[PDB]
């Protein structure tokens, strides 16, 4: 029914006809999502559960109009109605990767999916973009992937004409990815389950995550269809976080840590009230491998060729070198060894 | 050990309101907000650059004015003595030699700067 005739150049004051509704849309690939969606010309509604100052960031995205902010609940299936009531598209990018006091990770990656994808049908809303994660499992060790696997069947019951896709480990400027390995530095040593030998680690660029979701709309075949958006390179996970510590020109001290003595230390910085540095759970996804789906297409399908790692890892760790080695070049530092 | 007491205390609350500091208020960084501040633009050389002193003959001066306050510093127990000329006559030597050496400093345009 909402149904709109793209006009103009693709630019900023252009029609697209993509009004969307970005759930999720004040986090780490939200505020990609957004600008992507902005900068064409797309009536973006961004619903919002936090202080509108934390939403500041997204005015900018979009011309005159067309970043319309609107608080939502996320066990309130009433407020979801209102902001996807006029939406042709829907993107779910909620997601916490420590669990909360009032928010579990049953709550967050089953329930609110199932309730956004529900409703959507409900509203007419055309495409559904669904965000899990590549290393989904129905017996994953980590609560995170065991509820990312349930609400993803969820959503296809709920919203049988959905997309889902499963990106591996974004990274970008506000990653919780690559910055987390970078401050790991505090601590003093590295510490890695059997030294980041037995665990491989395909991560994606933040650009290449938000252009796969923008192309996905575009696109009119991915109804249905599940990517999986992953890195052109696999690296270790002790080659990779040698190479973080490389381009940040810090000491890298990586001494092995017993699953049992990580897993306690995870647990003692659950204890804070504010954002955890760390969570078993956080622990678990890190030291497990990603997993490999051939059958499952990824940015190729999407015409977005992935960005590899060594061109993109400049931008995220300047910011954690020493005044000696802030105008150092990207080319200084060697590659890191991928295991292809 | 109460001047040691109170040196330790006074240390203890600065080092106590940098930690309020640092640790109390919601922190977001990166990398364009900790850049150096250059009235907006973005600045040419680096601060640690040469910076040329041109007044360094009158901190070189300054040194030895500094010394010749050391000097002087014995005085209020100076006047104490039974020699009270010849203590005098010193006291009045080196403030004669000091302000000489002022006046050659000056009339030898060495308090001018550049
Ligand atoms: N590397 C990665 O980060 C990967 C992430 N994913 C998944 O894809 C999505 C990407 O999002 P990401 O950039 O990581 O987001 P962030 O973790 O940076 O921020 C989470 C976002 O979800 C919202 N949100 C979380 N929990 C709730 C809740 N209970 N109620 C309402 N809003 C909530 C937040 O709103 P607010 O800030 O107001 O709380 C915010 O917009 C997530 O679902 C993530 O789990 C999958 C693969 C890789």
């Amino acid at each position: 029914h909402h149904a709109l005739i793209p006009h103009g150049k693709g630019g900023r004051s252009s029609v697209s006809g993509i009004v969307a509704t970005v759930f999720g849309a004040t986090g780490f690939l939200g505020r990609y999502v957004v600008n992507h969606l902005g900068r064409m010309g797309s009536q973006v509604i961004v619903p919002y559960r936090c202080e509108p100052y934390d939403t500041m960031h997204l005015r900018p995205m979009g011309d005159l109009g067309q970043i319309i902010f609107m608080e939502w609940n996320g066990k309130d299936k009433d407020s979801i109605r209102k902001v996807v009531e006029h939406s042709n598209v829907v993107i779910n990018l909620v997601g916490r990767e420590w669990e909360t006091k009032n928010f579990d990770f049953e709550d967050v990656f089953v329930k609110i999916p199932h309730a956004i994808a529900q409703v959507s049908k409900e509203a007419g809303v055309e495409k559904l973009i669904h965000i899990s994660h590549l290393n989904a499992d129905i017996k994953s060790p980590s609560r995170y992937l065991r509820s990312k696997a349930v609400g993803e069947k969820e959503v296809r019951a709920a919203f049988p004409e959905a997309t889902i896709i499963k990106p591996s480990d974004i990274f970008g400027r506000e990653d919780r990815f690559l910055n987390y390995f970078a401050s790991m530095r505090w601590f003093g040593g590295v510490p890695l389950i059997s030294l980041g030998k037995e665990t491989v680690k395909q991560p994606v660029y933040i650009v290449d995550v938000s252009k796969g979701i923008i192309n996905a709309i575009k696109d009119p075949d991915a109804k249905g269809k599940t990517f999986a958006f992953v890195g052109p390179n696999r690296y270790l996970l002790f080659d990779l976080v040698q190479y973080i510590f490389a381009v940040a020109y810090r000491p890298f001290l990586p001494y092995p840590l017993p699953h049992f003595a990580y897993r306690w230390v995870g647990r003692l910085f659950e204890v804070s009230p504010f954002e955890p540095w760390t969570t078993r759970d956080k622990v678990e996804r890190v030291h497990m491998s990603d997993m490999t789906l051939p059958h499952l297409p990824g940015l190729e399908d999407l015409g977005i060729q992935a960005t590899p790692l060594e061109l993109k890892a400049i931008e995220v760790l300047r910011r954690h070198r020493t005044y000696r080695w802030l105008t150092s070049e990207m080319e200084d530092v060697k590659p890191a060894k991928t295991v292809n | 050990m109460n001047i040691m007491l109170t040196l330790l205390t006074n240390v203890t609350l600065a080092s106590l309101l940098v930690l309020i500091a640092f640790w109390l208020p919601q922190l977001n960084a990166y990398s364009e907000k900790t850049s150096p501040y250059e009235c907006g633009f973005d600045p040419m050389g680096s601060a640690r650059l040469p910076f040329s002193m041109k007044f360094f003959l009158v901190a070189i001066t300054f040194l030895l004015f500094d010394l010749e306050i050391a000097l002087l510093l014995p005085l209020p127990w100076a006047s104490q003595t039974n020699n009270l000329k010849t203590m005098l006559t010193m006291a009045l030597f080196l403030l004669i030699l000091l302000a000489a050496s002022l006046a050659y400093e000056w009339t030898q345009k060495g308090l001018e700067w550049a």
